[PDB]
RNA sequence: CCUCGUCAUUUAAAUGGUGACGCGCAUGAAUGGAAUGACGAGAUUCCCACUGUCCCUACAUGUAGACUAGCGAACCCAUUU
RNA sequence: GAGGAGGAGAAGGGUUUCUUCUCAUAAGAAGAGUGAGCCGGGUCUAAGCGAGUGUGUAGAAGCAUGAGCGAAGGAGAAACAGGUUGAUAUUCCUGUGCCUGUGCUGUCGUACGGCAACGUGUAUUAGCUUGUCGACACGAACAUCUAGACAAAGCAGAAACACCUUUUCUGUUCAAGGGGAAAAAGACCACUGAGACGGAUCAUCUGGCGACGUGGUUUUAUAUCUGUGACCAGGCCUGAGCCUGGUUUGUUGAGGAUGGUCGUCCAUGAAAAGACAACUAUAUGGCAGCACAGUCCGUACCAACCGUAUCAGGACUCCAAGGUGAAGAGCCUCUAGUGGAUGUUUUACACAUGUAAGGGAAUUCGGCAAAAUGGAUGCGUAACUUCGGGAGAAGUAUUGGUUCAAUUGUGAACUCAUUGUGACAAGGGGAAUCUGACUGUUUAGUAAAAACAUAGCUUCAUGAAGAGAGAUGAAGUGAGUUCUGCCCGGU
RNA sequence: CCUUGUUGCUGUGAAGGCUGGCGAAAGCCAGCUGGAGGCGGCAAGCCGUAUUGAUCUGCAAAUCAUUGGCGUAAGCAGGGUA
């Protein structure tokens, strides 16, 4: 069996050297590299992930189309479904007893 | 000879490093606040948590750190200074809260942020209030009796984290872990088992000290070792303590 | 479970440290690893973070508490007084 | 503030002042150009991929050599390559927008 | 190794350009009485120290 | 110290080992005293197995060594021995 | 013998690399050789260092604050195949791409859908504020993917043939970029309404703060296709070009990658540059073609490094085939790489090793050295003990080849001239006493210990803190069990 | 002190869990599941007990052979800093 030579860089097995191996139209079993995967928002309230967005490094992440960085509501990436429907009907409840302890 | 370890251990290089702090803790200056509890967590050097909480002055929010005491929650609204209600971890001028009461985290001074009572497990109790000179006797965790202002301020609880000791550490590397991060020498090799040149307890075909070990207080720096200025030695019992408010 | 006679959650140490100071860290290690109730949610899903911080696993609440239970003697006793003190 | 420099690239470091009279036509196209360079090794660079190679000024840059070139010999340059040697001389290699021209010029310019 | 500085690399190329013989015509010169140049070294026998 | 202390056991035979005894030249209590378990490349005595350690030495193998080509030093030295 | 005497990088060296000539040879002389927007430096910040300024000093040192600096292995926009030289190549040549900006010409835009979970639409600058990404310990088990390795069939070429053999060997390829599933694992939305009870994992567990069920929404790989043909094997001719193949299935499987769980801690496991969303204003903005731009420095070679040398020493890392066996152990082979002071059968004494009648420690300060025991399976296991251990205690028996049953428990028969963990690998065991509790540490170069450390125990001083008595420092004894008598005359 | 690299094969079988039996209770006995430990035998490595072996004009101003001790961790190591 083939084997490797490191093409670039260093061999000090780093999170950033990460490298897996190939075959190539020639028949040579060679090394390549490999980018460091990406995590994607955290709600600011419990801490899960959202839904209906991508998982990309930063940069990465800023060339997609903006439909892959928010979701269509009153906070858009930011919080979660559940955590918006509490939002709503605290400021709702808090304005009414306002409204009463006003009027009486 | 040469300079002894105590004294080689006091010089810079060797103070504690605060590299990994939270921020200085301490209460807010402002006469009358609401806080949230934003975040509790544990600090590098120090056993009893920490509390974030959060504060607008001016229109700004800003932020402070607080010691723990136990039954918080992150979420929980909190009130500071003057007109605050007497509830577990409000924040309250010291002539307002009840003889026999128990208290946290007190200012010595108006505005000085809080000392006292601050390791885990630990409390104040509430002796005295003297209605003339607008003084407060409090009785502090070593025994002792303090006279305060009744201008000061103080916390309304435990401090979290007690019972800490009751698990002994049976091995080397335990003890390793909670030294780490302190400035007593760890391990500590004995005076006895130096040469005369390194230690005043060095030296000799047996290993003894062979002066009296209760040194005086005004005695020079680097033979200053053992038991200074002691008034008693040994197991037997003492005499009655003399208590004023 | 609980294939010893005495020995208990220390059995983890064989023949080594003192007899006296194994059943002294016992009573520590068991409180340590239990579930415990929460106050908000009721469920039976309370565990330690790391000392005197406590944490449902459920509803995410975290608490301040003691080094190995989440109440400890004084608090139990000091919070009665706090009630009276409202009335 | 003062440092060793060690690990730096440039060697000059220092801001140049004004002068009261100034040198006629300063770092010009004819001081930046040395001589094009004709042995086996360069020939077939010409015959194969339509490049020229030359030794050039240890203070020229590649936006100087396209310049210089395009004003004393005429034709237009793709790409300018750069090559710090171990006898002490910066090689450039010119190649040119079409090939063929290579033979026309380093025959006028007597380099091969 | 591969990896050098500007500084390092022009003490090398200073380093190899001195490094040579007496060319042999000046041998032939009535006034020159030299023999050998003492300032020669080898890669085997010496340390040039830009490190 | 006297000292290879006296009595018992282990051997054919014990300046050794273990068990007893005690006015202990000069034992002894965190200058820490006493009785055990688990663990020591720690110090010491005995038994079983095992053997060129020994009675008592013999034969055989590889590599150097002797002789031969090429290469080729040093310590030391009043020297007539 | 793939934890290589193989193929490559770093630190260190500096032309030792390639061609020609000459011996002068680990020797010289003369030439030639290192090409980048996408690889690394120049950027950010760690622990930390610091010009100047203030205070101080005869001048200094020191102390307070602080521009600038601080990682070629931490964070950090964008490239891959195939060819070419005597010597360079993700840098040159061909092909197919991508990032950040600039300009021309066309062509469209100023909003909607779903009960919802959320979708359709490549979208401008600017600013508050709130949040996310960058951005993170160790250990264990379980899934899924990819390298790799096997076995059948097909074809092409090899090896072997006194006999036998469809026996044996080598091949059967597909990059970045673009398009893209089923699956598995989790979140969530609508209807529904469940218990002394259902659901579910290898293991924990889970439900009126909404179970099972029936329909959906979304996040995370990979296979497959395109990449316009390159590349390989074979045949025919040849100082050149043609022709034919590159086809199918099963088993296993990382020392690489990923996912959601579980355990441990008086230990809870970096920052910043640079980004993104929501909210508020404001709008000539999106896409396709064509064109232009992207500076400076490093790039050869090492078996050539440090030890006065062509020195059995020392010296940071990466890739890794088949058999035997639990096993990158030892032993044997494939790929790739390797070697010289000459002849002589060569006494004695040596240094590395073999074997020995009868006896069995008589040897010696002393069993020092050697021998003996050895893996797996079963039977059987004492005193004492802190009840965990002692313990593989001790003591005993079995083991190869073949042909069968039975399916993980194993049985039975036949066979051999010394018997079978056959080579290689692989514990000697028991009875007592002194001593230190244990694992750990030490006199680099004559001492590894009973010495040091250690957990635990006791005493002392303090309300001063960027630290606050469950704290911060100073001494002594040495885990646990059981005890710790008397004396304050001297110091 | 800051930033990093380096755990392969096997034995024993703690806490927690499920079944079956015994008991008036409290809680006892089997078999299985689970995988803790400055815990055992080894590999790569790190070290330095014995032969008072070889060498002592050395291969070497501290090396070599066999034999040993630890090896899931008060373990070993590169760079930056004090
Ligand atoms: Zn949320
Ligand atoms: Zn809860």
């Amino acid at each position: 069996v083939e084997r490797q030579v490191v093409r670039r860089g260093s061999t000090f097995n780093t999170r950033s050297n990460k490298r897996k191996k190939v075959r190539t139209p020639g028949n040579r079993l060679v090394f390549q590299d490999v980018k460091k995967k990406g995590k994607g928002p955290k709600c600011g309230q419990c801490g899960i992930k959202l839904a209906g967005v991508k998982e990309a490094r930063p940069a990465a992440f800023s060339r997609m189309r903006k439909s892959c960085r928010k979701v269509n509501r009153i906070l858009g990436g930011v919080q979660c479904a559940k955590c918006v429907q509490e939002k709503v009907l605290d400021a709702f409840l808090n304005a009414e007893e306002k409204r009463m302890k006003e009027l009486e | 000879g040469k300079v002894i370890r105590t004294l080689r251990l006091q010089k810079e290089h060797w103070k504690r490093k605060h590299h990994k702090s939270k921020g200085i803790v301490g209460f807010p200056t402002l006469k009358n606040c609401e806080a949230t509890v934003e975040k509790i967590v544990h600090e590098s050097g120090r056993p009893a948590p920490l509390a974030i909480i959060n504060y607008k002055k001016e229109e700004k929010n800003t932020k402070g750190l607080l010691v723990a005491i136990e039954g918080i929650y992150e979420g929980q609204k909190i009130q500071i200074g003057e007109n605050a209600s007497l509830e577990l971890g409000n924040v309250c001028p010291i002539k307002e809260i009840p003889e026999g009461s128990l208290v946290s985290m007190v200012e010595k001074k108006p505005k000085d942020g809080g000392k006292y009572v601050k390791s885990p497990g630990c409390y104040a109790t509430i002796v005295y209030h003297n209605k003339l000179t607008n003084q407060t006797t409090i009785k502090l965790p070593s025994g002792e009796r303090v006279r305060v202002t009744g201008e000061s301020r103080a916390l309304l609880g435990i401090i979290a984290g007690g019972g800490k000791d009751d698990k002994p550490l049976l091995k080397a590397v335990n003890a390793y872990y909670k030294y780490k991060t302190k400035g007593k020498p760890w391990p500590r090799v004995r005076g006895v088992a130096m040469n005369p040149v390194d230690h005043p307890h060095g030296g000799g075909n047996h290993q003894h000290v062979g002066h009296p070990t209760t040194v005086s207080r005004n005695a020079p720096v680097n033979g200053r070792v053992g038991l200074v200025a002691a008034r008693r030695t040994g197991r037997k019992k003492g005499s009655r303590k003399i208590t004023v408010n | 479970s609980r294939k010893t006679k005495k020995v208990g959650i220390t059995g983890k140490y064989g023949s080594r440290y003192g007899s006296s100071l194994k059943r002294r860290a016992m009573i520590c290690m068991n409180a340590q690893s239990k579930r415990y109730c929460c106050s908000f949610c009721g469920k039976t899903t309370v565990k330690r973070e790391v000392i005197g911080i406590w944490s449902c696993r459920f509803c995410g609440k975290k608490v301040s508490g003691g080094a190995y239970v989440p109440i400890t003697n004084q608090q139990v006793e000091y919070k009665q007084v706090i009630n009276r003190m409202k009335m | 503030p003062k440092l060793n420099r060690h690990k730096a690239s440039r060697l000059d470091k220092k801001i140049k002042q004004k002068k009261l009279i100034e040198k006629p036509l300063g770092f010009s196209s004819l001081d930046i150009i040395k001589y094009g360079i004709g042995h086996e090794g360069a020939a077939k660079l010409i015959e194969e991929a339509g490049t020229l190679t030359f030794v050039v000024d240890q203070r020229a840059d590649k936006i100087n050599v396209k310049k210089a070139f395009e004003e004393i010999y005429g034709e237009k340059v793709k790409k300018v390559n750069i090559n710090n040697t171990m006898k002490g001389v910066k090689k450039a290699y010119i190649r040119l927008v079409e090939l063929g021209n290579a033979a026309v010029v380093a025959t006028k310019a007597g380099i091969l | 190794g591969s990896i050098k500085t500007r500084r390092i690399k022009v003490q090398l190329v200073s380093a190899l350009k001195k490094n040579r013989c007496i060319p042999q015509w000046k041998r032939a010169c009535p006034g020159f009485k030299q023999q050998y140049n003492f300032t020669k070294r080898s890669w085997k026998r010496k340390t040039l120290k830009a490190c």
